[PDB]
């Protein structure tokens, strides 16, 4: 109730919080704090869409890519109204899944000579069809 | 003082867009007052009903056949207040019409939703216009309080939650995803009334679509 | 379940279990892979479907594939593909190699840049 | 002002602003010095004064200095003396750096 979300990613499972503490009684003596909380991954790979990839063992995490908005917003201006651009800074890297996404993938299936390509789930419930 | 008997902003496409012809009695002419924000032209599209209030200018007269002759009182209205009978008007007197421009303004086209693909109607996917063309709602974040509030608008009854298993039987779409992210609280009465992301951007494909089905 | 460790010290071959339990009824298809080449239906072994006896109407059964030491070694992949009507996609796969599954070490690295950027 | 910190993240350049309020006559006079040596006349654009909407009777202006961020970086000293009659010594001054701030803290955690 005291903190704030301001990104909640995913992807890199990223999620910052700020809070101000009123610390003493001096207005001007209040710290700002700024939480930030990673779950990184051991066993996901380098392309969560192909098993065959390399391990992963390097992870970075940039902030000024993470905190960004990107989404035109609306502006009353008394004789019109206009949309605008919250940001001039707007391919990035899924390093675990989303609950909320379906992953699926194309495997040969060979059974009395002929092969039949058929879907697969490589999360283990993830969605249904 | 004339009472307005309606609006009609004729010389423009469709009903929710061209110049502002308040109905004078009997006889209606065209209205050019100073100061015209949009508070004024929100009450004036609040009379048809076509939606909110876009835009509002004065284009210069160029040989457009202005025939219709001009009022005579303001209407300073605060835009948050009723039809145009209530808000103050000047007690006649002269015109502010100095340069002759017409008053032109641009409502927005009306909501309306359906359900496509369901036999009897009251189930299959759901489809929302907007700018005129018809689009999908991402399945994101769709709760049961999300199911109800879409039922109730076509009276189609609560919802009996039919899971995921005959949610098989609609399909993907082809439209653009207008929405997503919503979150409806509330009963509130419309969808657009709820929280969502913004209208074209997503991040959600056609195989992920909203499918409803309330009771019939 | 990789091979064991007590296996590789003899360097003569690596053997990979594939459990597949919890499901009814009794008729279930196990095809093994390597890096997406399908192998010879000679290399491993099936067998049939046995009764539970903790929980009663759930059945278990298993596929053992046998590979060389050095092909082990070297840090091939190796895939488990099952076939049955309840799974939603009918098809699941799962992927095990030398790095992933009772590894010896872990080796991380983090990078955490443009801590002071801006946010509003 | 320090500059701002996005602008240096961009790697171009960086903007000190030297805002200086709360005089009267309209009669002020602002420098650019580095290190003790005045710099050229070319090196800030000098505002002009203007009365204060809030408070009448009150002029203000502003002087804004254009520095490399290589230069910005390797910690040089930048400062903004100004003159005016009413000050007792006729001469006040402000300085700022990279290093003028308030310390931060890391309590960083890390669970295995
Ligand atoms: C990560 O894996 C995905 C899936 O294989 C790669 O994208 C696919 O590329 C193939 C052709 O090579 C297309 O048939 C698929 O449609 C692509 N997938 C999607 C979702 O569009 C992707 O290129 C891989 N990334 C890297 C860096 O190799
Ligand atoms: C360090 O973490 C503890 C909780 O683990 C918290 O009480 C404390 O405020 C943190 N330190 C700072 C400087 O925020
Ligand atoms: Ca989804
Ligand atoms: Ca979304």
């Amino acid at each position: 109730d005291e903190r704030i979300v301001l990104v909640d990613n995913k992807c890199k499972c990223a999620r910052i919080t700020s809070r101000i503490i009123r610390s003493s009684e001096d207005p001007n003596e209040d710290i700002v704090e700024r939480n930030i909380r990673i779950i990184v991954p051991l066993n996901n790979r380098e392309n969560i869409s192909d098993p065959t990839s390399p391990l992963r063992t390097r992870f970075v995490y940039h902030l000024s890519d993470l905190c960004k908005k990107c989404d035109p917003t609306e502006v009353e201006l008394d004789n019109q109204i206009v949309t605008a651009t919250q940001s001039n800074i707007c391919t990035e890297t899924c390093y675990t899944y989303d609950r909320n996404k379906c992953y699926t993938a194309v495997v040969p299936l060979v059974y009395g000579g002929e092969t039949k390509m058929v879907e697969t789930a490589l999360t283990p419930d993830a969605c249904y069809p | 003082s004339p009472v307005p008997e309606g609006v009609r902003l004729a010389d423009g496409p469709g009903h929710c867009k061209g110049r502002v012809e308040v109905k004078h009695q009997n006889q209606w002419y065209t209205v050019c007052q100073t100061g015209w924000s949009l508070r004024a032209a929100k009450v004036v599209c609040r009379q048809l009903g076509c939606g909110r209030a876009v835009l509002t200018q004065k284009r210069c007269n160029k040989h457009a056949y202005g025939r219709k002759p001009i009022w005579l009182s303001q209407m300073s209205c605060s835009g948050r207040e009723a039809t145009l009978q209530d808000c103050p008007s000047g007690p006649w007197g002269k015109n502010t019409c100095n340069h002759d421009e017409d008053t032109w303004v641009e409502c927005e086209d009306p909501f309306d939703l359906r359900l496509v693909g369901g036999d009897n109607l009251c189930s299959g996917r759901l489809e929302v216009l907007h700018k005129g063309v018809w689009g999908s709602v991402c399945d994101d974040n769709w709760g049961e309080k999300e199911d109800q509030v879409v039922c109730k608008q076509l009276g189609c009854g609560k919802s009996l939650s039919p899971s995921f298993r005959d949610r098989k039987c609609y399909g993907p779409g082809v439209g653009r995803i207008w929405l997503d992210n919503v979150r409806c609280s509330g009963e509130e009465q419309s969808l657009e009334q709820c929280q969502h992301r913004f209208w074209g951007f997503h991040d959600c494909t056609h195989q992920e679509d909203v499918a409803v089905i309330c009771s019939g | 379940l990789p091979p064991a460790r007590e296996q590789l010290n003899l360097r003569e071959s690596a053997t990979i279990t594939c459990l597949v339990t919890g499901f009814s009824p009794a008729d279930v298809f196990v095809q093994w892979m390597q890096r997406g080449q399908p192998l010879s239906p000679e290399k491993y072994v099936t067998s049939a479907p046995m009764p539970e006896p903790q929980a009663p109407g759930r059945y278990f059964a298993h596929s053992i594939l046998t590979v060389s030491e050095e092909e082990w070694n070297t840090g091939e992949t190796y895939t488990c593909v099952v076939a049955h009507e309840a799974l939603p996609n009918r098809v699941t796969e799962r992927t095990v190699d030398k790095s992933t599954g009772k590894p010896t070490l872990y080796n991380v690295s983090l990078v955490m840049s443009d801590t002071a950027g801006t946010c509003y």
